[PDB]
């Protein structure tokens, strides 16, 4: 006997799937350049899966579950031996001011949530809610100023004061859409068209 | 007449009178200027969605034996800046006989496709307008001073709300 | 403060219901609150030498919005009138308004430009009506058959008139007919304390009631 | 014979609601006649070389009066539809219309001049919309997802569709976002026997249903 | 006619008739080029197994007065795709009078050994056929036009499913 | 239908943000110079987003919720392997003597909690209970000596011995106000006043 509990639309959805790789590097101490605190806006329409598995369908509601891996390799031979990175990874909600330096006031307000991730340990997470104006995500728009719904950014840097050993580090975002709703079933688009 | 007491008062004289608003206001607080000090733009500068009606008293700080009449109208959002006596007087309007009465009140009505509309988008420049007009010139006996003066005071209503701090204090 | 619909008049002399008649629904439509509202026409500023001001009905009504729009997108028209003058004027001012409501009001000093101004209304004169004569060629004396009130400005600021529908036919076209008229005339003239204010507004208050309208015309 | 105000067309393929769900009022205003009434758009004439035609609503209904002047004197404002085409053909023409209700109909081939025609509609092509893939980049085979119906010229001539007010918000400005899109494509070519006519028209027939409209902008 | 509308419709010409099948389609959804597009090739692509009956609705966009019969025949998996109409007769078939009606159904049911069929499979292309014949050739009356068009819809049915999602759209 | 508990008290004022960088290190076995034990009073009046969020109001009864964000670098080319640092972050409750030396009996005393931080671990983490003479804090005094509410010090140092490496460190110092209180609402003061 079967169970069609499978084709469900969490079944269907509720999938992880890296969305993004965010490159920092701890800036060496002869300081050729400042830190690369890396800003992403959270958005699913640059991974061809994600995004055509939402266009089955006209208006949604999925929270979502972002998780964090962290990787960094020394660029130079000598090891420099830099104690373990320590990661802040800020969570800008949708309409906050976004970060434009490795020092602004954004990495201190006290609105943005912010994770503190020492390079080695379980990777973060976090849930962002379902953070939208209207009462459903809307992945087509019929009108006109006068679709793009904003999720927020997500910026991380190093917490770490400059060390001589040039760590960059590459952060992994798998999204993992949760508690999904969807209305409005559309027809599915080509593959070519992404 | 900023950063003094003359900026929070508006004064009637008794000259021109060319039916045009005393003045108008604009009801997207935390976005105005002139409304984004009032308490109303103090705390919803520390949020991002807002969602509520407001309610605006108008304060007449005149003579007694000063008597006229005024024209408070609210122009609905979506709408444009009333900026006749008749447009205004077509629309949602209440008349405020300064004479008999010294303080007129209007709830601006919470009307919005949204549960809750953002505090400060530039998108969004047609909130609706709240406007006050010369339905009569004022008459004053003997030599009581032309020059008057009116107050308003913008609060919350009991049904207002806000959602998702920002907190964008700087300081650098 | 009034209830009708958008707009509201901050009124504290009676009313005067003219002929003992409240307007009543023909035994159509039912505007409710469409037309039902009170449309506060431009004010009228009274000075010393000013003879009269004649407004006429539905005419002065001809560019209010819904009730224009209906009584020039109707062939049968019916309504009474609650007209409202209030002359505000401080203590130290005196004299005494007329405000008659002349049924089929013929000012023969007659083109259609001429006996239908609008909103904008008229003014009697010593096109230019006998304010002698009321512009009817009869005393003034009499006009007060018509019915009529007194805005004394020692004594009230305020007249409420309650006109029925008065026209032989139980409902006529209200874009060529005018049932009524309202003629305001210094009985006593004006006359105030020196540098007091030397015009006082007279502001009129019409509030359609019971009306009906019958017929259409697309648009 | 329909009964709704003024206009009544005459209708002899049952009714296809869209989604299970009847336009129901929210839980504003009740406009009941006023805008309620059967919008009979232009007919266009389906040829032999005729691709399709696409309304958007309710921009579709931006001059039909009433609606028209209600829609675009508000702020926010909600209504489902009852779209009726009939394409009056006899029995010697051949074909097949598919009439898909289409959500969000996003026709990217977009200036606001050319994604809100109105009530000319438009023209699907082999702004040129592509028909192959409905003008929205998908194949025009799986466009049966959306709500729809087949009007074949042997079975049946008219098609009705009962769409309710589908948006992510309960009620929207009808000026600036159009929730629903009426695509009319030929499924099969039409085809009829020699010195027939060669162009059998298609009526459109919208009829609002549970408007409601929140707001006003005076005029 | 591919990339356009003309890849939908068949025609039912009235000239060979050379007792040959209209159309002949492959049961094996997820695999068959013709049928991997419809929406069950568009959801089945993104699992590994599924297991169901599909359902076949041939609509014929003719004229009223265009007659004839056509023959809808279902050969199960394991068999050899009928290519002759005598054969077809002998097996599953559904004789679908034209004249007096205009939409034929036929549900293929569901058999097989497993619980649930892998989707695509190369190994096993014996998933059963449906296929469309000439039973008596279109006769219509005056000049109505000999070329018909003929239309065809695939649905699965109330006891369809799938399994084991794969999701192998890339895109380099 | 609407909720407005989002404007709560607690809900405005219980978000943590960072009140100081205490940059302490670990002397060099050469002995340059002694330890940089870094000894910072708790006070509000730094921070400019906590500050005005609290002079909305004259009384206030918040607990603290201090927590520890430790990192460090080698100032050297020549990595040194030093083992792990162990931080003693030493709460000197209000009135205790204030320490003045790396190595005087304040850090040994019986009185003054202290938490042991090996560098690497999940952020240390205490909650100063409503430490104070009178009934609530108070932002203005209208009084006068015959405002400035001692909440207490913190003192951070490095316990290990010298090693020759100059492992200096940043510990950021994150404050979350808890089971907070406030009376007496107030005109809120300009962004430029501070």
């Amino acid at each position: 006997h079967r169970s069609r509990s499978e084709s469900s639309i969490e079944s269907f959805f509720a999938r992880g799937a890296c969305v993004t790789i965010m490159t920092v590097d701890n800036p060496a101490s002869t300081t050729n350049k400042d830190k690369l605190f890396a800003v992403w806006k959270i958005t699913y329409k640059d991974t061809v899966q994600l995004r055509r598995k939402l266009e089955f369908f006209t208006y949604s509601r999925f929270d979502m579950e972002l998780t964090f891996v962290v990787t960094a390799n020394f660029t130079e031979t000598n090891n420099g031996h830099a104690l373990n990175q320590v990661y802040q990874i800020m969570y800008v909600p949708p309409g906050a001011p976004v970060p434009e330096k490795w020092d602004d006031y954004t990495w201190q307000t006290s609105s943005n949530p912010s994770i503190f991730y020492t390079y080695g340990t379980a990777p973060a997470r976090i849930s962002v809610p379902y953070v939208g104006i209207s009462n459903a995500y809307s992945h087509f728009y019929d009108g006109f100023s006068k679709s793009l719904n904003d999720f927020g950014i997500l910026a991380v840097r190093v917490v770490n004061d400059p060390n001589p050993t040039k760590v960059t580090s590459k952060i992994r975002v798998y999204l993992k859409p949760k508690h999904i709703r969807v209305w409005c079933p559309r027809p599915p688009r080509a593959v070519a068209y992404y | 007449k900023k950063n003094t007491m003359e900026m929070y008062r508006v004064r009637l004289s008794d000259k021109p009178h060319t039916d045009d608003p005393i003045l108008c206001l604009s009801l997207s607080p935390a976005s105005d200027p002139r409304l984004s000090h009032t308490m109303l733009g103090e705390i919803l500068n520390y949020y991002t969605h807002w969602a509520g009606s407001l309610k605006f008293t108008f304060m007449f700080c005149g003579s007694m034996m000063a008597t006229g009449k005024l024209l408070v109208s609210y122009a609905p959002p979506g709408a444009d800046p009333p900026k006749k006596r008749k447009e205004a007087m077509l629309g949602t309007h209440v008349i405020w006989d300064i004479g008999l009465q010294s303080s007129c009140t209007m709830v601006v009505p919470w009307i919005s496709n949204t549960t809750y509309r953002l505090t400060i988008d530039d998108s969004f420049t047609e909130g609706g307008y709240i406007s006050v007009f010369y339905q009569t010139r004022i008459v004053v006996p003997l030599s009581t001073p032309r020059e008057m003066d009116i107050l308003g005071f913008v609060s919350a209503c009991n049904d207002f709300s806000v959602r998702l701090l920002r907190d964008t204090t700087h300081i650098e | 403060q009034l209830t009708l619909g958008n707009s509201t008049i901050t009124a504290q002399a009676n009313s005067v219901v003219a002929y003992g008649r409240w307007p009543e629904y023909l035994r159509p439509t039912e505007p409710e609150v469409a037309a039902c509202r009170f449309y506060t026409l431009d004010t009228v500023s009274w000075t010393k030498e000013s003879r009269g001001w004649w407004w006429k009905l539905p005419d002065a009504l001809r560019d209010m919005g819904l009730f224009g729009q209906n009584m020039y997108y109707h062939y049968l028209g019916r309504s009474g009138y609650t007209v409202h003058v209030q002359c505000n004027a401080s203590k130290f001012h005196q004299g005494a308004l007329g405000v008659f409501a002349v049924p089929e009001m013929c000012l023969a000093g007659t083109s259609y430009q001429n006996a239908n101004p609008g909103e904008k209304g008229g003014t009697f004169t010593g096109f230019c009506p006998v304010d002698y004569l009321l512009g009817n060629g009869t005393l003034l004396g009499n006009a007060f058959v018509f019915p009529h009130q007194i805005i004394n400005l020692r004594t009230n600021n305020c007249a409420t008139l309650v006109l029925p529908y008065v026209n032989s036919l139980s409902i006529d076209s209200m874009v060529k007919h005018n049932n009524w008229g309202i003629a305001i005339l210094p009985l006593a003239p004006l006359n105030f304390a020196s540098e007091s204010s030397p015009e006082i507004p007279i502001t009129l208050t019409i509030a359609p009631m019971c009306c009906e309208f019958n017929g259409l015309r697309n648009i």
